């Protein structure tokens, strides 16, 4: 059992994707992130299936401090990796099984979502899920993706994704929700005058 | 049993006219395009109805919406009648048109908006001519509907819009309206608490037009004497007493004999003996501007226990407390 | 133990609010459901506190077709009930709860929703969930909610809600999804330069 | 004894003169504008350097091609973008308009002019012998400005000349590998396509000029001319040069190698072989037979050649046979 097969098998990252063997192997796509995660190569190693420590007290300690930080890593790296060709055909193989959910609107159909990052800077937001269809963000349905950093993701990949694959977008919605009380149609004055209202306290 | 009672003016006016006008239950609506209609804002709701104001988006005009519940079968056929029948007619609501729901076939009755200066806040800013005025404009309406043989049986300052910005006034709510037929008996169990004529708390089944009348009398009382409602019961029971307190007993029992009602026990029991007030007596430092000897006379006219000895609604209008408003129609 | 207090209790129908004594008793109320709702008397003293058959007790034939009979009468009945002012008064006291959910919506930041039918006829779809602040309609986050029918809400609740107390009208959104691609913007055509890719199949 | 020095024939001293703030690139800043005034729309290509977008800039509702740099070198950024700005206004040279970046994650992003490119996927077959008489005479009209400025391209190929046939207009972009040159000064040869790497780059000579342009200049006529793209297709550094040796011979490869005392590869000789110089004239057949001309042949055969320093000049290319019909054709 390896750590990249095994973190992405855990429950709550089922929107991760395994990073490929050359990826991390290649040291030209991990430059700056050097003072930008604690422990860069025991945050490395780990993930890369590599002894520890060997001489250095082996006894783990408190290794939330640094396997909580190769989780760091290994996610910032899955952000510039689902930005590459490889990367992108991994993921939208995942769309196509539906691991990331579907869009929580009615009139949207039950259209398959793409995780997405409302930031690209950790610890300033979590995961989302974007949906093609109505093109807007949505907080994820069960509670196990509220534990998972947006940046580990990025703000632009489900964008890039449909400029590498247009043919994947969806046709806008064929129907909508309109409001029926009693038969009748409602104006949309009646929204202003309960907004006048509001605004009253 | 009891002795009968026929209306004194449109006595015989459905026993003569086409069955297609007083017989509501074979009439048929004509629904028109539903769809023309958009709810804005809730105007009001009661136990058989929802109102909204709602905008007609085919001529951009401002459209009030009643939608009438799945109440009775017949009632409906009634008001739906009535509206049409009276549909032109002086200070009467215009119905527009008659739309339902497509999917739960509740029907929805559409009419002309009038901008009503609710009668919460104007009915305190009334002045005497004003008072002279609006009440002609209801006798106006109510000898209409009682010359097509139609009683309102609903006569309250909550079922007549007033726009005083043109000095307009209609009459609506006609779902308790009934045409009036000669010696049928109908229900007691209609029009306001506070306007409940002595007939209908007496369980007298065989009323007229002159019901309105007294519930017209009501509503000049409160709005001279500034006591809204005027006769402030608590049931049908308490309401006759607050009547008696007032008319007197003397003329009530009187009422009772005449006719040979069968007065229920309890109210002979909590009646008691009340001497009949002057109507002098309700007259304040507040009011005293809005009294007149002639709104006096009209109103002790209006207020009778006995039906057939009330004015009418064309008597009422030939009285001089409406002298200074007919003669400003040169 | 009541009946009424009893599958309102139920897990699935935390959407439903107890009906009172006297709407049900008010036999005004609840004209029109003769033929409507299979053994209407058996479906009424069973949700009215009464006794049963007298005789044969045991399920006239599996109660499935009774007991989820009577089910099917309070759901209308509590489509009626809901319109009226003391109705609506206790489905805006579980809206201050928050028992129907929050919006999936990002953007509408955690609003509190109404429960919302499609159709006034049963069996045709279940009940949806309505946010006052995107004026949209979505489908219940937990998966309870996914067997109760919408004709048991009816689709002018919510709306009617608010014409009887347009102060609970949220403000309309402060903030948007705004798409970021490497720091840029997405201009309107990208989107329609990929339905048109999307359509060459 | 080590490799024999090299220097440029023509521009040989042109940095070494020129002020400090031009050659050095490293010492130079970045004029950043404001990045909200573009909006990405398609996606017109990408590669290991860079991601490049299709964008419409809302301030005067034009296209703009945009290129986005990732944090690849420190140096290399400042490389691309001065020498961007010293060739700026050159005659085919691609035009830096503005130099954005992302405020958040400080990512810079090059913007540049459009040009409705007929892509050469489907336009080098459809090409006439004027056609590429014309755009060739062009590109060494651009290729000789950026040698005088002291800049070599190290890149050229048909993948980075844009060309619209629409209004027969040619510009040449993707100066990343584009560098500065100093005589004596020893440069890196893992630069350039494998299909365009002059033969100084597979025998690891650092010492080139601006002569390696012109090689793979050669590459892209006799491409065209000949009707075979890639026309050198190797499979490494090594099956390339096996490639060359199969048509220009291996007689005077090993001249090329004993003339600078290059320190050749051993793997090299033991599967190069003997190869005999092969005629042009042996690669035209029924198909490319109207593209072919002696002063085609003639032009390419001093294009192609081992030595750099024997190589046709950017200059001395223009004034050649094969580009007669062209330059009589500008009397307007
Ligand atoms: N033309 C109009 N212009 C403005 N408001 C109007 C209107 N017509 C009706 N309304 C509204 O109608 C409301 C009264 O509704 P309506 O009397 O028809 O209900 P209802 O008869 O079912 C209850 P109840 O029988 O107990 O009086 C008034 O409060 C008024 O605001
Ligand atoms: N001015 C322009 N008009 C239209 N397209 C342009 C353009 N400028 C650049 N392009 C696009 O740029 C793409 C090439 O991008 P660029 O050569 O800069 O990437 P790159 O240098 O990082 C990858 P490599 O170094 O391997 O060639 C071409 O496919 C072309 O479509
Ligand atoms: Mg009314
Ligand atoms: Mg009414
Ligand atoms: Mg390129
Ligand atoms: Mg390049
Ligand atoms: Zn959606
Ligand atoms: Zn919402």
């Amino acid at each position: 059992v390896s750590w990249i097969s095994w973190f992405c098998g855990l429950r709550g990252n089922e929107f991760f994707c395994e990073v490929d063997e050359d990826y991390i192997q290649d040291k030209f796509n991990l430059t700056g992130l050097n003072e930008q995660v604690p422990h860069y190569r025991q945050a490395l190693d780990m993930i890369l299936d590599l002894e520890p420590d060997e001489e250095l007290e082996d006894n783990p300690n408190q290794s939330d401090l640094i396997e909580q930080a190769a989780e760091m890593l290994y996610g910032l790296i899955h952000a510039r990796y689902i930005l590459t060709n490889r990367g992108i055909a991994q993921m939208l193989e995942k769309y196509q099984q539906g691991d990331f959910g579907y869009c929580p609107r009615v009139y949207c159909e039950n259209q398959p979502m793409l995780p997405i990052g409302l930031s690209d800077i950790p610890g300033e937001a979590m995961v989302k899920l974007y949906c093609p269809k109505c093109m807007d963000v949505y907080t994820p349905k069960s509670s196990r993706h509220h534990h998972t950093d947006g940046a580990y993701f990025g703000t632009g990949f489900p964008h890039i994704l449909f400029m590498v694959h247009p043919e994947y977008r969806p046709k806008r919605p064929a129907n909508q929700f309109v409001p029926r009380l009693y038969g009748f149609k409602i104006h949309p004055m009646a929204y202003q005058l309960q907004l006048q209202a509001a605004s009253n306290f | 049993g009891p002795v009968p009672s026929r209306a004194r003016v449109y006595t015989d006016v459905n026993t003569h006219r086409p069955r297609e006008y007083w017989d509501y239950e074979s009439h048929v609506v004509e629904w028109g395009n539903q769809d023309d209609y958009q709810l804005v804002r809730k105007l009001g709701r009661g136990k058989y109805s929802e109102v909204f104001e709602a905008i007609n988006i085919t001529n951009n005009e401002k459209v009030v919406v009643k939608i009438l519940k799945p109440v009775k079968k017949k009632k409906i056929k009634r008001e739906i009648k009535i509206l049409e029948n009276l549909r032109g007619g002086p200070n009467i609501i215009t119905l527009a048109d008659i739309v339902k729901d497509p999917v739960s076939r509740t029907p929805a009755l559409v009419f002309e908006h009038v901008n009503n200066t609710d009668f919460k806040q104007l009915y305190q800013t009334l002045t005497d001519y004003d008072i002279r005025f609006y009440m002609y404009e209801i006798l106006k309406a109510l000898d209409y509907c009682h010359s097509m043989g139609i009683m309102h049986r609903d006569v309250k300052p909550h079922n007549v819009m007033i726009d005083h910005e043109h000095r307009k006034l209609r009459l609506i709510d006609w779902g308790l309206a009934e045409f009036y037929h000669p010696g049928q008996e109908y229900n007691v169990r209609v029009a306001s608490r506070y306007f409940k004529g002595p007939e209908l708390l007496v369980d007298y089944q065989m009323y007229d037009y002159s019901l309105d009348m007294w519930s017209l009398g009501c509503m000049l009382a409160s709005m001279i004497f500034r006591k809204e409602p005027f006769f402030h019961g608590h049931d049908n029971y308490d309401q006759l007493v607050r009547i008696a307190k007032v008319l007197g007993t003397e003329d009530l029992y009187d009422y009772i004999d005449k006719y040979n009602i069968e007065l229920d026990p309890r109210f002979n029991d909590i009646l008691g003996r009340h001497s009949r007030k002057r109507w002098e007596r309700f007259v304040h430092s507040e009011n005293q501007h809005l009294v007149s000897p002639e709104a006096l006379d009209f109103l002790d006219k209006l207020l009778r226990y006995d039906h057939q000895s009330r004015l009418t609604a064309r008597e009422a209008m030939e009285h001089p407390y409406f002298y200074t408003v007919v003669k400003d129609q040169a």
